[PDB]
């Protein structure tokens, strides 16, 4: 539950590089799969079951 | 108040519909006709405030 | 206190075919190696953008504002100190002013303290020392203040072989005043109409103040004497179109193409 983003899946460490203004990450399906944890500033990767 | 209140001010004399989130503070004299007028009230001289 | 210019020898405004500049990130999201199509306000390719060249002689007239402004400057001298925007009328109406000279970037929105001229004296004969720091005299009432960290403005530079090319775009939408910035470090080429290539405009700042703007003028700096330098800048407008953008593996904008420009487009 990331700021209202209620989802289910597995969370890995994402190696891609974002920008200071960037906060999310989409795909062809336009569903969020790469997120930024507000407290610790690494990048998480979301993969469904 | 018990004797009435007069501190709060407004204006209902504007020419056209303002766009959303537009601020107007200036006290340009309201006109009702093509005759130019300012200051004292009268025909086409009504104060906006 | 401010002192007027007089004896205005205005150069004819030159015209340059703007090749590919003006593409910016539409929103603060991330994509990766995917094409996209977006309807947005833009400056089209191959438009006759207005070129102003500044060489005793100062030329900076007031220009009308319509649907954002794409501004570019190729310089080294750091003469620019901000921008005057709005519907001022000797600041008895609401406007906003920008000062970003050395210490901080300050944006004020007010029924301002005002001058009768952008600069101050202007300068003494040889050097470009700054004095009479007050660029504003007397007001009625103010609305908004903003203070932030100063931008990368290197002070003073050589005449010719300019490297400081900074492109800003100014957008107004229903009180959202969004300024996007991009500075490129080095251009070994001499200042001409030549520069063309690929670039991206990272977003810089947003202001939710909600005012009305109809015209704008720049801000550049008691005796009358100066050894003339070189300054080159460009101003252009925008209109709503739709663009096709190609992303990359890293997540940056590589190429953009118009849709209503050419039949091939
Ligand atoms: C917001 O700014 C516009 C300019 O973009 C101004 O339009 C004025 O509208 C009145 C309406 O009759 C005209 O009499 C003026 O001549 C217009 N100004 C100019 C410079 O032409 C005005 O300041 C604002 N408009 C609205 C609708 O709020
Ligand atoms: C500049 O011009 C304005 C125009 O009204 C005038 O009021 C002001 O005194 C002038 N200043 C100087 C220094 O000439
Ligand atoms: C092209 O530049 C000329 C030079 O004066 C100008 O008159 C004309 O309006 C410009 N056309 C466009 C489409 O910008
Ligand atoms: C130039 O003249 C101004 C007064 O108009 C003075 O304040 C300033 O110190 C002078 N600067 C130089 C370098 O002579």
């Amino acid at each position: 539950n990331f700021n209202g983003l209620k989802g289910t899946g597995v969370l890995t460490e994402s190696n891609k590089k974002f920008l200071p203004f960037q906060q999310f990450g989409r795909d062809i399906a336009d569903t969020t799969d790469a997120v930024r944890d507000p407290q610790t500033l690494e990048i998480l990767d979301i993969t469904p079951c | 108040k018990v004797s009435g209140n007069y501190n709060y001010l407004y204006r209902l004399f504007r020419k056209s519909n303002l766009k959303p989130f537009e601020r107007d503070i200036s006290t340009e004299i309201y006109q009702a006709g093509n005759k130019p007028c300012n200051g004292v009230a009268g025909f086409n001289c009504y104060f906006p405030l | 206190q401010c002192v007027n210019l007089t004896t205005r020898t205005q150069l004819p405004p030159a015209y340059t075919n703007s090749f590919t500049r003006g593409v910016y990130y539409p929103d603060k999201v991330f994509r990766s190696s995917v094409l996209h199509s977006t309807q947005d306000l833009f400056l089209p390719f191959f438009s006759n953008v207005t070129w102003f060249h500044v060489i005793k002689r100062f030329d900076n007239p007031v220009l009308p504002f319509n649907d954002g402004v794409y501004f570019a400057s190729i310089e080294k001298s750091n003469i620019i100190r901000g921008w005057i925007f709005g519907t001022t009328l000797d600041s008895k109406t609401q406007s906003l002013l920008i000062v970003n000279n050395a210490t901080n970037v300050v944006i004020k929105v007010c029924e301002f303290q005002f001058c009768n001229d952008p600069f101050l004296d202007h300068k003494n004969n040889k050097s470009w020392m700054e004095s009479e720091f007050r660029v504003y005299s007397s007001a009625n009432n103010c609305t908004f203040e903003y203070v932030s960290q100063p931008f990368l403005m290197d002070l003073e530079g050589k005449q010719g072989n300019f490297k400081n090319l900074r492109e800003f775009v100014f957008k107004n939408i229903d009180g959202y005043f969004k300024i996007y910035s991009k500075h490129t470090p080095i251009i070994v080429r001499e200042p001409e109409d030549l520069p063309q290539g690929f670039s991206a405009l990272e977003p810089l700042v947003d202001l939710p103040i909600g005012i009305n703007i109809t015209r704008f003028q720049t801000l550049l700096a008691s005796s009358s004497g100066w050894t003339a330098g070189a300054a080159a800048y460009y101003v252009g407008y925008l209109q709503p179109r739709t663009f096709l953008l190609k992303y990359n593996e890293n997540g940056t904008i590589t190429d953009a193409v118009d849709c209503a420009l050419d039949p091939l487009s």
